[PDB]
């Protein structure tokens, strides 16, 4: 949330 | 994401990280209070992860765990926990990573040092100081801020002296006066300037 992000790259 | 993969040794890491903890948690790696709370600050990343706003609150840590003793009685907590939020979401290797760096970036790291008193000024009671001793000179530290107030190259250094009581430094003509302090740790401090002076030639 907002935090544990995730990216293609 | 990735591609970056981290092969670094882990196991020899938090080695490196718990020394260097250890070290200026009691003392014996002297820093100021912005720098204990900036160590603090990776302390926290490391053993609870990202800053949390909801639980990270002032009464959530024993001070005493993440501060070296003479800096508990100060409003610590609340610097701490800006350190711990500049931390972001910082890795547990990556935070160990940079406490270390930060503390063998310190002009005190591996630096022997030694506690005593000095007798000055207008002053009756004793001044604590923190005396350190490399390889290359003897430097007054103030017990505080723990900045360099004064320091001598071991060249100049003509004789000393040390009782159970006291040590004593003679600088020949560099000054005309002795340097002499109150500690009980006289001998081991001459044991360490004789061994370097020995060198420096």
């Amino acid at each position: 949330g907002s935090h544990a992000w995730d990216t293609a790259n | 994401s990735d591609q970056n993969v981290d092969s670094r040794d882990p196991v020899q890491l938090n080695l490196l990280y718990v020394q260097a903890r250890d070290d200026i948690l009691n003392g014996s790696h002297p820093v100021s209070f912005d720098k204990a709370c900036e160590f603090a600050g990776y302390q926290c990343q490391i053993q609870f992860g990202p800053h949390n706003e909801q639980k990270h609150k002032p009464g959530f840590l024993e001070l005493k765990d993440f501060l070296p003793k003479e800096y508990i009685k100060q409003k610590g907590e609340r610097k701490i926990f800006m350190a711990h939020k500049n931390c972001g979401n910082m890795s547990e290797i990556e935070a160990k990573v940079r406490y270390v760096k930060l503390a063998r970036s310190l002009k005190t790291y591996g630096v022997s040092f030694f506690l005593v008193k000095e007798k000055m000024k207008g002053k009756n009671k004793l001044v604590p100081r923190l005396l350190g001793i490399t390889k290359e000179c003897v430097m007054r530290v103030d017990e505080k801020t723990k900045e360099v107030i004064q320091e001598w190259s071991l060249t100049n250094i003509k004789r000393w002296a040390a009782s159970p009581k006291s040590f004593t430094l003679d600088f020949g003509d560099y000054q005309d006066g002795y340097y002499s302090v109150q500690t009980t740790e006289g001998e081991q401090i001459a044991q360490l300037i004789a061994g370097y002076i020995d060198i420096i030639l």
